[PDB]
């Protein structure tokens, strides 16, 4: 496993996608989490309080993952400014620093 | 205890702190090895032997 | 029409574990290929569940709890298990639920029966229809094909709720070989029928056919054998299971959650 | 993508816009080829209904549900349907329909409800707080009313313990409301639990019968058997479509399925809570339901303070192989993020003034055009 | 694909235009990284045959 | 300690899952990061008598 | 009720985890340069000013 | 808007009911903004025969 | 008031008025039994990672 | 341990780079008849 990291960073993206994929079968308080069988069951204005419930939740689930993502991307950052130093400073030039 | 106690509050509620993996004495340990070494060797231990 | 069984042939009751077992769809949903997580009255995975046997003189046809649901298993090769009996008293005072089964055809009520102590039927070869002494205030009736069809090669698992006011019966036929217990192995039970019963159930107990071919004695606890038979009673729990499907769509394996913190 | 960013103005560069998206063109309904009517008639229409202490509960299947005959017949004075709404009863199938009869006076008839506590709903008859189903009830003093009493109905008044959702109770043993012990016969603090309403024409409308009656049922997640008045039409695939499947509506693509159902499967699911699969009550043949809309659009744009012309990066799309475009051009070109529209490739290599994506970067250049 | 949900959304509020604005600058974040590590020189250089 | 409130939580979804993965996450690069500060040598030296 | 109260409270528990994971990347950062500053001052001579 | 009706019909009156009245009659809008009002009138709107 | 947890004396004193008493949290920590009219202190029963 | 009982797994006097971070300064592994050793 030579490649760890990068293939950590490849299985969290994946992982964070598929979790919003499968944050979409939560229910968030409503009687189902389908969104079909909430209109044919119920008139709309019935309907009005179980779709604000979901649009709340997976409102939520987006802001979650959006906010993972930047601090991931903050990270990212950071190491790539770190392998621009390196690249400038060993690669292009003889470093004195030590490790 | 629990209501006057502050861990045992957070305790009660689901919240706990995990021991770090490395105890104090052995981070002095790595810390003395450190000190012996750039001052028998300078600064060549960090460069291998 | 009461003839007391009361052959004497004491035994301990035996005690198994059923490593996994009981699983059954908990709704009418296909899913294929996906990892589903359902709470639902599971049978705890690997959990003591009562042996009883039918072989010779020794009969054990009980009166057990129905605290909240039974997984009920039989390995058998005679039919000689006909059906069960549900209820509190099992007696006219209160309603109770029948079911039995004659050949290619099955018996449901749910009426008053003042049940006959030692409840059962019997083999040449029709013979006897000893179960209950009066049937009053009748109400339910339902007729379908059998629920059992066929050395202990068929394994009949059952699994019976009585959820607010309908009973649920769940069924799997899974033939073997094995002759001493249970088949350490895999099985999902399917839906059979949703029965508004409506009723109260506390005790339960199950109803084994005799033979009396050889010779007829005057048929009190004599003259009478039971085919080498056995049953195994479990008794359901509040659980969390993680289901696993396949392409087909069948469970094919299955995890629970509170068995050991591995499990969870 | 003006409308996104709130402005008239788009400063130059390539935007993200909403999904392809394809509007649907019919809209079909299958429902099972039932000619059969609901026996409205003997549920609504019956003399001689039960007691509530031994409420009659009757199965329905095999029919369809016009409640429409009902007009000109009989009017109800209470009509609570949970967990479905009314004006939806046209547009839906039932599983498992049971009609549950009983007969009770004016004053009870707010106990039939998930919740409530009296004689009848601790007693006599109890529904489940997690009820699906409706609730009907009209008055029959004309019917259930005798000069000088009808003690026919009956009613539970003592009992042990209060009763379980969907319990009938029958039972008629003496009720022992004291320390003191009566076996099988009446006595001081000794009560019969069962009691006869006093039905007259002259009472108030409080005591005057009320025939009740409870359908119960589930929506969805099952094969249907009852189902409503609409119409079925033919079936469509390959075609976006606005499907109803039973009372399951949607939006989407039919396809044949090797999906192979049990019978007491309808519908199918995927990993989220999605009808991805589900099964033609009329043909008995499996279909996958795909989502319409698929594919990410991006839109390449100058200043539009110096151009209005754009081109459109359609992901998703291989145009090298009825596309799925809003609109085609004279100049497509193909690109590894997808087909670019709008945009003439040019054989010469500048550095990046829009990034669009792999190795493509587009500008504004010469009769002015876009290039990539 | 629902009609319904949209129109609602669209009164719930713009939150997904910001998600969207955090997003872009994520993906620019990210082709920005890649130019500042690898295209620190614009001449190509040519192995020697 | 609520059944009841437990079984609605089962319902209301999974997101408890990623927040431990989160905090885990936390926790190691904690240990990582006393690792990389100490660490740095194998080899402990004994300060000379 | 109970569908409030769980969503107020995996709010708050949400909120302190991503305070959690800014304060662990300035943390990160501080260690990292706590590394740099062994290997270049302790390890060795560091001829950078400051 | 005024109108007579019999008293099993008043709950028709509202949105999202059924019945004749509702469906055939006189329908309410589901976004209603307004009030009802009803009150019995036998011994005005009714006659012997 | 039901609950589930652990009941044990206390030391707290409640005023004639005081049947209840609450943490930091709104909580029940403590209750005085009507009968014995004796304060009783409630822990949960849940405790420690495993 | 400092961190605490640890069950399933039998205490080695001897000392190896940490396969498993159990805690405060124990490290756990697969060795040997096999079992696990803390
Ligand atoms: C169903 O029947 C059981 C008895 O078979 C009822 O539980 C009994 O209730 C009586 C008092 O009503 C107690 O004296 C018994 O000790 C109870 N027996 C058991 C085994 O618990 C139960 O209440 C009935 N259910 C309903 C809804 O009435
Ligand atoms: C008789 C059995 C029919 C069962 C069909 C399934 C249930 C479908 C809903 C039917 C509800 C009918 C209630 C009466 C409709 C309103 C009539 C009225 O207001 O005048
Ligand atoms: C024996 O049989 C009779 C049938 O009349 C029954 O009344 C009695 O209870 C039975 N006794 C036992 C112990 O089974
Ligand atoms: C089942 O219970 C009995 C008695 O409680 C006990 O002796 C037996 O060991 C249990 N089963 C197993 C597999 O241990
Ligand atoms: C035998 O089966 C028939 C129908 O298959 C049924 O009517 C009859 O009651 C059964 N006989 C007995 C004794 O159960
Ligand atoms: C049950 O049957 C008995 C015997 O005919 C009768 O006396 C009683 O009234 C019945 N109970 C009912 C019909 O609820
Ligand atoms: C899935 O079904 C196909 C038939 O459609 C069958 O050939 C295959 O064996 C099944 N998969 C498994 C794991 O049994
Ligand atoms: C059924 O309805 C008709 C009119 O719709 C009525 O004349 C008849 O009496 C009703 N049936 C019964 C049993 O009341
Ligand atoms: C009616 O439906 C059945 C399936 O339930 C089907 O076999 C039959 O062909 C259909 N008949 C018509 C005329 O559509
Ligand atoms: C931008 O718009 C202003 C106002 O119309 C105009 O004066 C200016 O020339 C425009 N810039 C370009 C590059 O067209
Ligand atoms: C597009 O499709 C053609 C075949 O029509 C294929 O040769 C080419 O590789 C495809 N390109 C991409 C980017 O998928
Ligand atoms: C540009 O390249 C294409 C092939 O990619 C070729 O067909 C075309 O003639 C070229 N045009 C010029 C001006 O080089
Ligand atoms: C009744 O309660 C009082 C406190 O209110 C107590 O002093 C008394 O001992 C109790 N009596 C019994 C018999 O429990
Ligand atoms: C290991 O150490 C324990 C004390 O910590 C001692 O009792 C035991 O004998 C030792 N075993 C070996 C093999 O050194």
């Amino acid at each position: 496993s030579a490649l760890g990291k990068l293939q950590d960073v490849v299985n969290q993206n994946a992982q964070a996608l598929n979790t919003l994929v499968k944050q979409l079968s939560s229910n968030f308080g409503a009687i189902s989490s389908v969104l079909n069988d909430i209109l044919s069951r119920l008139d709309p204005p019935e309907a009005e309080v179980q779709i604000d419930r979901l649009i709340t939740g997976r409102l939520q689930s987006l802001q979650t993952y959006v906010t993972q993502q930047l601090i991931r991307a903050a990270e990212i950052r950071a190491s790539a400014n770190l392998a621009a130093t390196k690249m400038s400073e060993c690669v292009l030039g003889q470093s004195k620093r030590v490790d | 205890i629990a209501a006057r106690d502050l861990i045992c509050a957070q305790k009660f509620n689901g919240l706990t702190v995990l021991p770090p993996l490395l105890t104090d004495e052995m981070i002095a340990q790595y810390t003395s090895a450190l000190l012996a070494g750039t001052i028998t060797s300078g600064w060549t231990f960090g460069a291998g032997a | 029409q009461c003839v007391n069984l009361t052959t004497r042939t004491l035994l301990p009751p035996a005690y198994t574990n059923s490593f996994t077992r009981g699983v059954y769809y908990p709704d009418k949903v296909f899913r294929s290929s996906v990892l589903h997580s359902t709470q639902d009255l599971f049978l705890p995975f690997f959990s003591n569940v009562t042996w009883f046997h039918a072989i010779h003189k020794r009969f054990d046809n009980p009166v057990l709890p129905f605290n909240d649901g039974v997984y009920f298993a039989s390995t058998e090769k005679s039919n000689i298990i006909r059906g069960w009996i549900f209820g509190t008293t099992l007696d006219s005072k209160t309603q109770s639920l029948l079911i039995v089964n004659n050949a290619t055809n099955v018996v449901i009520k749910v009426c008053e029966f003042q049940f006959c102590n030692d409840p059962f039927l019997g083999v040449y070869m029709e013979s006897e229809f000893r179960v209950y002494s009066s049937a009053n205030n009748c109400t339910f009736e339902y007729v379908s094909q059998p629920f059992l069809m066929d050395n202990f090669k068929n394994l009949r698992e059952f699994v019976f709720k009585n959820i607010d006011g309908y009973f649920k019966i769940y069924s799997k036929h899974t033939p073997i070989n094995l002759v001493r217990d249970l088949p350490q192995g895999f099985s999902a039970l399917e839906p059979l029928v949703d029965l508004p019963i409506g009723i109260n159930i506390t005790r339960f107990q199950t109803l084994l056919a005799l033979h009396r071919s050889w010779l007829t004695p005057g048929d009190s606890s004599s003259g009478w054998t039971a085919g080498a038979a056995a049953y195994y009673v479990g008794y359901l729990q509040p659980r969390t299971f993680l289901l696993k499907y396949n392409e087909n769509g069948t469970i094919t394996d299955a995890v629970d959650c509170a068995l050991d913190p591995l499990s969870e | 993508t003006k409308c996104t960013l709130k402005s008239f103005t788009v400063e130059k560069g390539i935007y993200q816009t909403s999904n392809f998206r394809v509007q649907p063109t019919e809209s079909i309904v299958r429902f099972p080829n039932i000619t059969n009517l609901c026996p409205f008639g003997e549920v609504f229409n019956a003399t001689r209904f039960a007691s509530v202490y031994a409420w009659n509960r009757k199965r329905i299947s095999n029919c369809v549900a016009d409640y429409s005959v009902l007009y000109n017949s009989a009017s109800f004075s209470t009509f609570k349907c949970y967990g479905v709404s009314p004006t939806k009863l046209n547009d839906l199938c039932f599983t498992n329909v049971y009609a549950d009869s009983f007969v009770i006076r004016g004053d009870e008839v707010r106990q039939i409800a998930p919740g409530q506590t009296g004689k009848i709903a601790d007693y006599n008859y109890k529904l489940p707080d997690d009820f699906t189903g409706c609730v009907i009830a009209w008055n029959s003093n004309n019917l259930d009313s005798k000069v000088g009493g009808n003690y026919n109905y009956l009613y539970r008044l003592f009992r042990k313990s209060n009763l379980k959702p969907f319990e009938r109770d029958i039972s008629t043993e003496i009720y022992q409301a004291g320390s003191t012990p009566c076996n099988g016969v009446e006595g001081f603090n000794c009560y019969f639990p069962l009691q006869s309403y006093g039905f007259q024409p002259t009472n108030g409308v409080g005591y005057q019968p009320y025939r009740v009656v409870v359908l119960s049922f589930e929506l969805l997640h099952a094969p249907a058997t009852v189902c409503g008045p609409k119409k079925s039409t033919n079936l469509v695939k390959n075609k976006c479509v606005n499907f109803n499947f039973n009372g399951l509506t949607g939006t989407g693509v039919l396809t044949e399925s090797n999906k192979k159902f049990l019978p007491f499967q309808q519908f199918g699911r995927d990993i989220a809570d999605t009808t991805d699969a589900v099964r033609d009550p009329q043909t008995l043949e499996i279909l996958d339901i795909t989502p319409c809309s698929f594919g990410g659009v991006s839109v390449i744009t100058p200043g539009t303070n110096t151009s209005n012309e754009v081109a459109v990066l359609y992901q998703d799309v291989n145009c090298t192989e009825t596309w799925r475009v809003y609109s085609t051009g004279s100049n497509v070109f193909q690109t590894r993020a997808g087909c670019l529209i709008g945009a003439e490739h040019v054989n010469n290599s500048y550095e990046c003034d829009i990034p669009i994506g792999a190795g493509i970067c587009a500008s504004y250049q010469t009769s002015q055009s876009i290039i990539a | 694909d629902s009609t319904e949900c949209s129109n609602l959304l669209l009164q719930y509020g713009s939150f997904c235009t910001q998600l969207n604005r955090a997003l872009t600058g994520i993906a620019v974040e990210q082709d920005k990284n890649t130019q500042e590590v690898f295209a620190q020189v614009k001449q190509i250089y040519k192995t020697p045959p």
